[PDB]
């Protein structure tokens, strides 16, 4: 290739990414951990 | 003598802070920043 | 120096190019130092 | 020690302390399970 | 029956988890303040801001 | 007539009002249980905060 | 285009609410055709050819960008009188050939935001497109090149809008309904490893790191 390119005339631009498959997430996150309890406790206050 | 290094600290009780230079004969800093912890940006006031 | 010695060397700055034409690159790399 | 006690105090591990433990308590001698709700 | 571990023995806890508690109710009653003051501070300006901390 | 178009005029006034402050009262209410939940996590050495 | 001087007015909207140019819309949003609010500013009626290209199309294969036409419709009829026209009413209400219905536009994760490029060209007094002529541009061509579409049909672009489009939460569903292939892709930035070969580290440290210096370990590890 020559520069300046003309400026008339289309971009010269690569891709520059591969493909790859997508990862599909799962729902599935426990709520006791594996020592029996709780992964997490919601407290809401009251007035 | 002409300059100080002070500390901005964090208002939201982090612990975090920043240190700028700033002459004596000058108001203190306070400033809008980012604090790490909390991962917002809260107020930052000088400690002394 | 001189009649009073004057030690003066500089550390090297290492201007200019660093790539020529048609040389191969890749995202990052210094073409030219100014 | 504490450490030690805590870790064969749980079942995650398969401790053989773990039979010591409630079904709502923790391993942790200092450390509770909070409750939740209001109030 | 060693200090702690023993039968009717309590453990004590660390200092940083003894106070985990006060420590993060500290960090929860600034943020709720935090819009207020920030409100104060964008109002009253920074040049006549007095309010600093110790 | 004029009154007439002056009524119209202050009932939308006066009914956006209305709306607007009951949309604020569902706010300061949202806001307030956001603020008061606290959610506890298991983070280590079984501790929770 | 080589060159381009709009000359009349187009606004695109979608579902009733207007986007302004170049405005990244939701899949969901764009998974009807748009309704164009045109005006032209000369005298007389003429027929307007409408072309929706998608510019950003990756090209895995060979590394580089392709062009994909999501609509296509010629001998719209048009006079400075009329205001508003709904792509999807070009065969059976308004007057017009149809080459290529609407295609939701979509893009693929990973990759940068897609351009729709929405194009309104005028076509020549008395100069009428066939119907099948239109269709028959489109049978092997998967790299439209509006340059070559021009040409061909003798085409003078005046009209111009823009929006773009890139993965979101409902781009996956949409691919579903309309059965589109390649939602099951991801793409990844390529890496470019250095170039330079590898060596061996110097210094006075880094020579002693062998268990040949066992009793100079004290100076060679470990160091911050
Ligand atoms: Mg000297």
């Amino acid at each position: 290739d020559k520069l300046p390119y003309p400026k008339d005339a289309p971009r010269k631009r690569k891709l520059g990414l591969v493909a790859v498959p997508r990862k599909v997430e799962e729902v599935e996150k426990p709520t006791m951990s594996a020592s029996g309890l709780p992964l997490f406790v919601t407290r809401h206050e009251t007035i | 003598s002409r300059i100080i290094n002070v500390r901005l600290i964090s208002m939201a009780m982090t612990g975090y802070f920043y240190t700028f230079t700033r002459p004596r004969t000058s108001l203190p800093m306070s400033m809008l920043k980012y604090d790490p912890i909390v991962r917002r940006k809260v107020l930052f006031l000088e400690q002394k | 120096g001189a009649y009073r010695l004057k030690p003066k060397r500089t550390i090297p700055k290492k201007l200019g190019a660093k790539k020529t034409g048609d040389q191969y690159v890749i995202p990052g790399n210094i073409i030219y130092k100014q | 020690s504490r450490w030690d006690i805590e870790y064969y105090r749980d079942p995650a591990h398969r401790g053989y302390l773990s039979h010591q433990l409630a079904p709502g308590e923790s391993p942790s001698l200092y450390f509770k399970v909070p409750t939740g709700g209001e109030k | 029956r060693v200090k702690g571990t023993g039968v009717g023995e309590k453990v004590k806890g660390h200092k940083h988890e003894r106070t985990l508690v006060a420590k993060m109710e500290k960090r929860r009653e600034a943020m709720l303040a935090m819009p207020d003051l920030i409100r104060e501070w964008k109002k009253v300006g920074k040049r006549n801001w007095t309010k600093f901390p110790k | 007539v004029i009154a007439e178009l002056i009524k119209e005029k202050l009932a939308a006034r006066a009914e956006y009002n209305a709306r607007q402050s009951a949309l604020r009262k569902l706010q300061q209410q949202k806001m307030l249980a956001r603020r008061g939940t606290r959610v506890l996590r298991l983070m280590n050495n079984y501790s929770y905060r | 285009l080589p060159a381009f001087d709009p000359t009349m007015d187009v606004k695109l909207s979608f579902r009733g609410y207007q986007v302004s140019p170049g405005a990244i819309l939701d899949s969901r949003v764009t998974e009807v055709a748009p309704t164009l609010r045109m005006q032209v500013f000369d005298k007389g009626e003429r027929l307007l050819t409408v072309v929706v290209i998608d510019s950003d199309v990756p090209d895995v294969t060979h590394d580089n960008f392709k062009r994909r036409c999501h609509f296509l419709a010629a001998n719209i009829p048009w006079d400075p009188s009329k205001t508003v026209l709904s792509l999807r009413s070009v065969g059976d209400r308004v007057e017009g050939d149809v080459g290529k219905p609407w295609l939701p536009p979509f893009a693929q994760k990973g990759s940068p935001y897609h351009r729709l490029n929405v194009f309104v060209l005028e076509q020549k007094p008395g100069a009428k497109i066939d119907g099948e002529a239109l269709k028959k541009h489109l049978e092997n061509r998967e790299n439209f090149s509006l340059k070559g579409f021009r040409e061909k049909f003798d085409l003078e672009p005046v009209g111009f809008n823009l929006f773009r489009s890139e993965w979101d939460e409902g781009t996956a569903e949409v691919m579903e309904r309309h059965g589109i292939p390649g939602a099951e892709v991801e793409f990844k930035r390529q890496k470019f490893a250095s170039l330079k070969p590898p060596r061996k580290a110097r210094g006075w440290e880094a020579k002693r790191q062998k268990p040949k210096y066992k009793s100079l370990w004290k100076y060679v590890k470990r160091i911050a």
